[PDB]
C-alpha cells in the first residue's frame, strides 16, 4: 500500500 | 561524487574482532539515518544495524545483538561497526547504506560497493599471478591467472581500466589446498598481439597485494 | 518474505518476480536489482515508483499478501538477483526477500576453445596449471573432458563459471588442470575435449608441451 | 533563499472560489509532500490538505473534502489550493507549508508567511491614512491612522522598514460602520523632529493599495 | 489535542506546556512557536530535539497521554503562542493542539500617554478621530476614559491593544473617540483620563481645538 | 516516543 501508516498485522 | 565508502575488511579470527568504517561523500551526512547490511558469499541481502543521526538511537539484527556496535562521527563524516566475538556466520560482504524515505516507506537509497570480511584462523596470503598467453577465427584469447590466496577478494582489470570489452573474471575456486585461485581472461582481436600492450592488474586488498603482468606471445 | 530462487524469460517478454508475507499488502515494498559483485539498486520503491534513471518497463504492484516486480520486454542488461524489501515496526528492522536471480533465456549458442599451457614463470615452483577456456555460449551445461598423452583425466580439475553476461546472455567457463612440475614433464600432448549442445561433436583443443 | 511564498488571498463571495498559489524557492520542490494549513483569525492551527512528491496521492480536512483541491506544478515549484464553495468558516490565513520527517516523524519544517482569505459578501475597500503628529520627556510619540478598509489585513513600516524600534501597529478595531480600522505609533527622540523624516508605509494588498505618508509637527 | 489556553512565567523560571491527547506517548510530537502576525516555527521535534539555532532552554517530553514542552529560563523573546503536533495514522491527518499564549510576568510599568488631534486632512471629509496613546506599560488592564468640555465620553471610542512586547514585556493601547465634524467643532477641551496601577493617581492628556 | 512506528490506540 502507499501509505505512511507502518503497521502490518 | 555521491558515495559512500567502505573500508577496514580483510581476514579475522574467530573471537577477535573488526571495525570497519564508512566514508561519506557529496551528501550532508549528519541529516540521514545510516545503516550496515551484510550479504554472506553466495547469500540474501541481511539487515544487521541502523544509526539515527545524532548518533544514540540504534537498532540491530538479534544475531548481532550484544557484540556489534554501530557508532558515527558526524564531523568526519563516517559510520563505524565494531565487531567483536566474530564466527563464521560473520563472514559477509558489509555494506554501507543511507536510509530515506521520499513518499511513504523507508529504504536504502545509497549504497557503498561493500568489502569483505572473512572470519578465520588462517594468514592472508597474496596471490601469485601467471600469464595465460595467447595462441599466435580473427580472434585470440589471453589472460591472467591468479594463484593461491587468501581470503577472497582478488579484482582484476585490463589496461588499468581501458580494456573492459570481452573480458571475463571468473569467480574463484577453493583448491585442495585450501587456497583460492581465479583466471581472468579477455578476446582480443589477434591483430593486436604484436601491436598493443595488455596489463592485467591484480589487486589482492586483504593482503595489501598489487600485482600488474603483462602478457605476450612467446615465439 | 518469501520469493522465487529463480525466475526465466525471454527476450522481449514480461518476467514477474514475486515477494510474499502476511499482510504485506498493508505497507510499502521497495526493490532492488544486484548484478553480481556489484551493490544493490533501487529499482522500485513505495509499491510502484521508479527512480529517475530507471526504464519504464520495472513496475511493481502489491496486494494481499504478495508484492510483485514486473520487469516488461526483457533484455540481457536486466539479468541480476531482485530483493524486495520492506521495514517492520514490531521489532525496529528492516527485512528483506531472499532474493530471486532473473535468468534471459536465448538461443544455443557454441563456445570458442582456447588452451593454455603453463607458464614457464610458474613451472619454476614445481606445479603446472593448465587452463582451458569455453567462451561465451549457452545453455550453461557443458562438458569438458582433459586428456594427457590420450589419457582420460579424473580428479585433477575445477571448473568455474561466469553469471550470464549482460549483453549477449551467454557463459564462460575455465577448467585448470593441476599437475606436479614432475608429473607434468612425464608427457607430452595436453588436450581439452569440449561437449556442448551447440556442437554437433565434441571439439578437442590440444597442445604439445615444448613449442 | 529558502522560502515559500503565498499569494491569491483578499476578499471572496460566499459560494464563490478563488485559488491560492504557493511558489517555492531555494530548495527542491518535487522531493516534498507539501501541504496547506491555516489559521481562522485568534484561533488555532488546522490542518488543510497534503499532496505527495508526484501530484496524485492527496490527503484533505474532513471539513474541506469535496469542496477543496489541492494541486502542484514541480516544474514552476508551484503548489496550488483550489477553494470551492467557501463559506465564513472558511476565513483564515493560508500557509504553505513543507512536509519533513527527520529521525522519527512528520512535522512542517518551513512555512510561508500565509495569506489571509477573507469570505465575505461586500466589496474590497483600500483605507484613508491620516497623520498623528507628534505635539512639540525626551520621547515624542507620531504614527499614521488607517481609516475604513475591507477586508484584512493592512500592513504598516516605517521609513521602508529602517525604522523598526519603538514601533507599535495595534490590531485593527472592527468600526460601527462595519469597516476596520488601525494605528501604528512609534516614539522617537524629540531631538530628530526637526532633523529626521518619518514616512509610514501602509499596504492594503486586499485592494491593491499602497500609501506612504510623511509626518511633521504643525506648528 | 488538549492544551492549556495561557501560562505565565517570571522571568528567569521555567515555563511547563503540556499536550493532552491518548497515548500520545506512543508517537512522535512536535512543537511550534508562533508570534503574532509571524508564521509558525519549530522549536522542539521528534519529542525532545532541538532544530539549529534554538536555545538550549527548549526542551521537550513525551509519555502517556501527555506531552510536555519545556522553556527553561524564560525571558521576553519567548512570548508567543506555542502549538504541539501529531500526525495521526488513522485518518492521514495532521494534528494540532489548541494552543498556548505563554505570558512573561514583569514588575507593574506605567503609561506614557500621549493624545493626537484630528488631522486636517481628515476633518475634510466631516469626521473626526481623535487617539490617546498608552505606551509600554504592564499590567495590560487600563481604564480610558474620553473627557469633552469636561463631559465624560460615552459609546463613542474604541480600544485596541499590542501583544505583550518582545523585549521589555510591556502592552500599549490605542484609544480612538470618533466624532462627526460638525460635533467635533462645537466643542473646545479634548482630553484623555488615564487610571492604571502604574500610576498614583489618574492622569490627563488635554489638547485645545485649533493650536 | 521516539520511534518511527506510527500507530496510536
Amino acid at each position: 500500500a502507499r501509505t505512511k501508516q507502518t503497521a502490518r498485522k | 561524487e555521491v558515495q559512500l565508502v567502505e573500508t577496514g575488511g580483510g581476514v579475522v579470527q574467530p573471537g577477535r574482532s573488526l571495525r570497519l568504517s564508512c566514508t561519506a561523500s557529496g551528501f550532508t551526512f549528519r541529516d540521514y539515518w545510516m545503516s550496515w547490511v551484510r550479504q554472506a558469499p553466495g547469500k540474501g541481502l541481511e539487515w544487521v544495524a541502523d544509526i539515527h543521526q545524532d548518533g544514540q538511537v540504534r537498532y540491530y539484527l538479534d544475531a548481532v545483538k550484544g557484540r556489534f556496535t554501530i557508532s558515527r562521527d558526524n564531523a568526519k563524516s563516517s559510520l563505524y561497526l565494531q565487531m567483536n566475538s566474530l564466527g563464521a556466520e560473520d563472514t559477509a560482504v558489509y555494506y554501507c547504506a543511507r536510509n530515506f524515505v521520499r513518499g511513504f516507506g523507508w529504504h536504502f537509497d545509497l549504497w557503498g560497493r561493500g568489502t569483505l570480511v572473512t572470519v578465520s584462523s588462517a594468514s592472508t596470503k597474496g596471490p601469485s599471478v601467471f600469464p595465460l598467453a595467447p595462441s599466435s577465427g580473427g580472434t585470440a584469447a589471453l589472460g591472467c591467472l591468479v594463484k593461491d590466496y587468501f581470503p577472497e577478494p582478488v579484482t582484476v582489470s585490463w589496461n588499468s581500466g581501458a580494456l573492459t570489452s570481452g573480458v571475463h573474471t571468473f569467480p574463484a575456486v577453493l583448491q585442495s589446498s585450501g587456497l583460492y585461485s581465479l583466471s581472468s581472461v579477455v578476446t582480443v582481436p589477434s591483430s593486436s598481439l604484436g601491436t598493443q600492450t595488455y596489463i592485467c592488474n591484480v589487486n589482492h586488498k586483504p593482503s595489501n597485494t598489487k600485482v600488474d603482468k603483462k602478457v605476450e606471445p612467446k615465439s | 518474505l518469501t520469493q522465487p530462487p529463480s525466475v526465466s524469460v525471454a527476450p522481449g517478454q514480461t518476467a514477474r518476480i514475486t515477494c510474499g508475507g502476511t499482510n504485506i499488502g498493508d505497507i510499502s515494498v521497495h526493490w532492488y536489482q544486484q548484478r553480481p559483485g556489484q551493490a544493490p539498486l533501487v529499482v522500485v520503491y513505495d509499491d510502484s515508483d521508479r527512480p529517475s534513471g530507471i526504464p519504464e518497463r520495472f513496475s511493481g504492484s502489491n496486494s494481499g499478501n504478495t508484492a510483485t516486480l514486473t520487469i516488461s520486454r526483457v533484455e540481457a542488461g536486466d539479468e541480476a538477483d531482485y530483493y524486495c524489501q520492506v521495514w517492520d515496526d514490531s521489532i525496529n528492522a528492516y527485512v528483506f526477500g531472499t532474493g530471486t536471480k532473473v535468468t534471459v533465456l536465448r538461443t544455443v549458442a557454441a563456445p570458442s576453445v582456447f588452451i593454455f599451457p603453463p607458464s614457464d614463470s610458474q613451472l619454476k615452483s614445481g606445479t603446472a596449471s593448465v587452463v582451458c577456456l569455453l567462451n561465451n555460449f549457452y545453455p550453461r551445461e557443458a562438458k569438458v573432458q582433459w586428456k594427457v598423452d590420450n589419457a582420460l583425466q579424473s580428479g585433477n580439475s575445477q571448473e568455474s563459471v561466469t553469471e550470464q553476461d549482460s549483453k549477449d546472455s551467454t557463459y564462460s567457463l575455465s577448467s585448470t588442470l593441476t599437475l606436479s612440475k614432475a608429473d607434468y614433464e612425464k608427457h607430452k600432448v595436453y588436450a581439452c575435449e569440449v561437449t556442448h549442445q551447440g556442437l554437433s561433436s565434441p571439439v578437442t583443443k590440444s597442445f604439445n608441451r615444448g613449442e
